[PDB]
């Protein structure tokens, strides 16, 4: 597991990271 | 002479809110209430071709839904579409129907990505989003004095639809979006015990006022943990993101309502605990053509579907479902009354949009995006009794935070601790 | 008699390393010597129908090459797929074709999640995985002292396919994995001048082994600011995550390799900067059969596809598309030669999976997870001259590091930097 890495391949679940460390979004 | 309604849910497992056990009897209720209606497609016989969204294993699908929606696509032709609500079913259905120019109408799908309407085109949701979760947030900290920084904690079991990680996505976006505040995040795993000193520390460094969106029992251990660790309303409040109201009964009977009661003889500690724990759920709707739906639901159920629509909140699933699927036909026969077709999805699309409605779940207004306006309850404990109850209604429309029957949210202090601690969080 | 080949890929934009401009006549190739072999499917006449993935904007579509997917299966019944190489195009048309259990073969389809066979059943990947990726950051580690923290800066273009996630994603999942390391990580957005504080000051407290995945003049104004900032190769190594070797020419000519040499006055400075700074690219074939691949590749695609293919690694996409379709007909033959049938999708695929083969690639390994095995060049900066060249070689299938050509991997010090500094990072 992971908190960021590893959450399906649909752009549904990529559009705030919120697991990732990012300084977008 | 005749629409054709394709609808995409589970149509066998019934652990769903949107599944067809409960929400095909919420759609053969409005059904009939088309026909007995002259004014809503007159002479218009409006069938349905039913497809599951749920795989082998029964559980709703990233393949099986989209497979199911071009399969009744090529074999019907329909004029709309209705469902799924799982987010991982919606999102590759809503793209193909927006590709087909075809209407999508659902109750579930919450996510934050549906709500891109260029993308999901013609997708209208009549249920709860999750942007609108952060709405209330938004009224609830501009309406405290918590300007500064929260804490939110999710988790989700491995295989899921992700609800909880949805529901911190449209809080947190919204709420940064509206007051640029630290919106510190952090994911566990609910049966991971190495978590808990993690979260327990994170708790205590990161945050004072802490959204948890978990299962009950883990919300209750977390309680449990900070009380034996010293965390009390002085300084932390903890809101359950329980937005189905799943550890609490349903609004009918079963009075009174507590959540912190287990029966493992942890229930006294587990009380002075929820002192400072307030639960955020959806809005009960209040007028009573719902209690009406409610009982014609049930009725209707367990004769036509051999299942038990049991009370709670996650019944304003399949009442929104009814509501929109109304609302969608008023729009066509206003569509037809302008010279328009049943296939002018963009027109119809936007007779829907930026519209108040009324349905069985009361005021329903579809805002500009094409999303229904959420109307949210705040439940906090009574000191005297324990007991929790209703003490905020936010109306979505208005996003307007009104008490309810008089009641005061408690304090410890008597008021809402600061969202920063005195002399930083050291 | 015949044997059904349905293609889903990029059409009519020919920007792709998988574009159909450049693996259709890699395709045509191979097609055409299982013809002219005797000893592969036999009086069969090969066929191909064609999909394309992108949508009406021309890029790759988690949208279109689904729905091309479904017009293919239903249309002409084929018994192999052959791509999509993005990742949201292959995801789903991934667990299409797993449902239909039907195989599929890429060189695309790199990233972490594709790997989970047990959804993407009977897919098989004949280009590069990032998993591999993380094989060799995993070996470089081990054979240069390096076993505590590393970080990862990586940056996309809203909108595209995401590469640079999903090459850090392979990397970081598999190198904590296997060695369980402290892999920090940092997203940032290139074209936003607010990040580079955030950024240098990041790399300066999260890390002395640096990898950064990113187009090469955010690589390069990286370095310059790090040496402005006195970021130098005794305390920090940057190595930039160019699979397809976009910031050096092709190996087969334009000697010599200068990736900081841009033409701005700054190049003295970038010079000195990239003496920190090494380059991880998949490895060139060096087999002669690849070059004599290339000269009929670029022939037949000017012929028949009105393109001209330059040189470069991107090509080894087409290549390994060739190998994969090859490596499958023998595949089938031998199905057919024990009393299979050309749709034993599962009896085909472990025919395929754990097992070596010649191809224009020269020697490439199916894994155990159906997999190719994947080569990596580490290149280094000459401090004479101050080109770049390969001076280490990763060979995937039994994960050896040698040195290349007898060079030695610059170090300012002598020897590698460690990977934290002397009292911590404070
Ligand atoms: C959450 O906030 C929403 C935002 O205000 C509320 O919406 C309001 O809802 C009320 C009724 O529920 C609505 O009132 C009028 O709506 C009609 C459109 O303007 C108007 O024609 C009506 O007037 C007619 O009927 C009344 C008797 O009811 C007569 O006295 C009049 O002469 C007339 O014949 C009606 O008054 C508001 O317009 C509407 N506001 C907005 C901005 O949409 C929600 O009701 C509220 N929900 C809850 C649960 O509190
Ligand atoms: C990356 O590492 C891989 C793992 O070691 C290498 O794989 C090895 O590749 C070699 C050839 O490239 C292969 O050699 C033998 O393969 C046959 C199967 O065992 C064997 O029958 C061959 O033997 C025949 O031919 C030789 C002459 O070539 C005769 O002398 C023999 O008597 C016999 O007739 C051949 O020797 C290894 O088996 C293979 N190892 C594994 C574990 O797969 C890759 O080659 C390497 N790639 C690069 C680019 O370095
Ligand atoms: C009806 O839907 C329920 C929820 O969608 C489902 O409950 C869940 O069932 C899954 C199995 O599909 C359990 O999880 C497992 O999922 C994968 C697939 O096997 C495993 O690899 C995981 O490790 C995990 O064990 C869930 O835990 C379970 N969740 C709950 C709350 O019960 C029902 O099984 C479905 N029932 C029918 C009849 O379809
Ligand atoms: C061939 O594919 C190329 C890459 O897939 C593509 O390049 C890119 O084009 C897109 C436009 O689709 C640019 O981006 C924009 O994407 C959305 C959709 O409009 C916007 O909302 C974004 O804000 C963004 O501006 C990319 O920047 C661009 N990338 C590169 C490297 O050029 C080509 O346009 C495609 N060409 C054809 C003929 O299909
Ligand atoms: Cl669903
Ligand atoms: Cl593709």
């Amino acid at each position: 597991r992971s908190s960021c890495f590893g959450g399906r391949i649909d752009r549904i679940g990529a559009q705030s990271g919120l697991g990732c460390n990012s300084f977008r979004y | 002479s005749d629409l054709t309604v394709a609808v995409v849910l589970p149509l066998t497992n019934t652990s769903y809110p949107w599944s067809w056990a409960r929400v095909g009897p919420a759609v053969e209720l409005a059904l009939a209430r088309v026909k007995a209606r002259p004014d809503l497609l007159p002479g218009w016989t409006v069938r349905m071709v039913l497809g599951s969204s749920e795989n082998a294993a029964g559980v709703c699908s990233d393949t099986a839904a989209p497979l199911a929606a071009v399969d009744l696509k090529w074999e019907h032709s329909p004029a709309v579409f209705l469902g799924p609500g799982c987010v991982y079913s919606a999102a590759p259905v809503g793209r193909f129907t927006a590709h087909w120019r075809v209407p999508l109408l659902t109750a579930g799908a919450p996510a934050l990505g549906i709500g891109v309407k260029d993308e999901y085109a013609l997708t209208t949701r009549t249920g709860p989003s999750h942007v609108k979760l952060g709405d209330f947030v938004t009224a609830l900290h501009r309406r405290l004095g918590w300007e500064h920084q929260a804490l939110v904690l999710y988790a989700d079991r491995l295989g899921d639809d992700r609800p909880c990680f949805f529901i911190v996505e449209g809080l947190y976006m919204r709420v940064r979006e509206r007051l640029n505040i630290t919106v510190n995040h952090q994911e566990f795993v609910e049966g991971d015990p190495d978590h808990y000193p993690k979260l327990l520390r994170a708790v205590r460094r990161k945050g004072r006022v802490i959204y948890i969106c978990s299962s009950p029992d883990a919300f209750r251990n977390l309680m449990l943990l900070a009380l034996n660790a010293g965390l009390t309303g002085e300084d932390y409040v903890f809101f359950h993101l329980d937005v189905f109201g799943q550890s609490l009964k349903s609004a009918q009977g079963l009075v009174p309502q507590k959540p912190w009661e287990r029966g493992d003889g942890q229930d006294r500690s587990a009380r002075q605990a929820f002192q400072a724990a307030k639960i955020i759920t959806y809005k009960e709707p209040d007028n009573p053509e719902y209690l009406e739906f409610l009982k014609q639901l049930k009725l209707l159920a367990d004769k036509k579907f051999n299942f038990t629509v049991e009370d709670g909140l996650k019944n304003i699933i399949p009442a929104s479902f009814h509501d929109g699927l109304l609302l969608y036909v008023q729009a066509v026969t206003e569509t037809l009354a302008q010279g328009g077709t049943v296939t002018d999805g963009e027109n119809i699309t936007q007779r829907m949009w930026n519209r108040s409605f009324q349905g069985v779940t009361g005021y329903l207004k579809i805002d500009r995006n094409g999303d229904r306006d959420t109307d949210f309850s705040l439940w906090d404990m009574d000191p005297e009794t324990g007991a929790f109850r209703v003490v905020l209604n936010y109306n979505g429309t208005s996003q307007e935070l009104m008490a309810v029957s008089e009641h005061k949210l408690y304090w410890p202090l008597g008021y809402p601790p600061p969202d920063v601690p005195k002399c930083g969080f050291d």
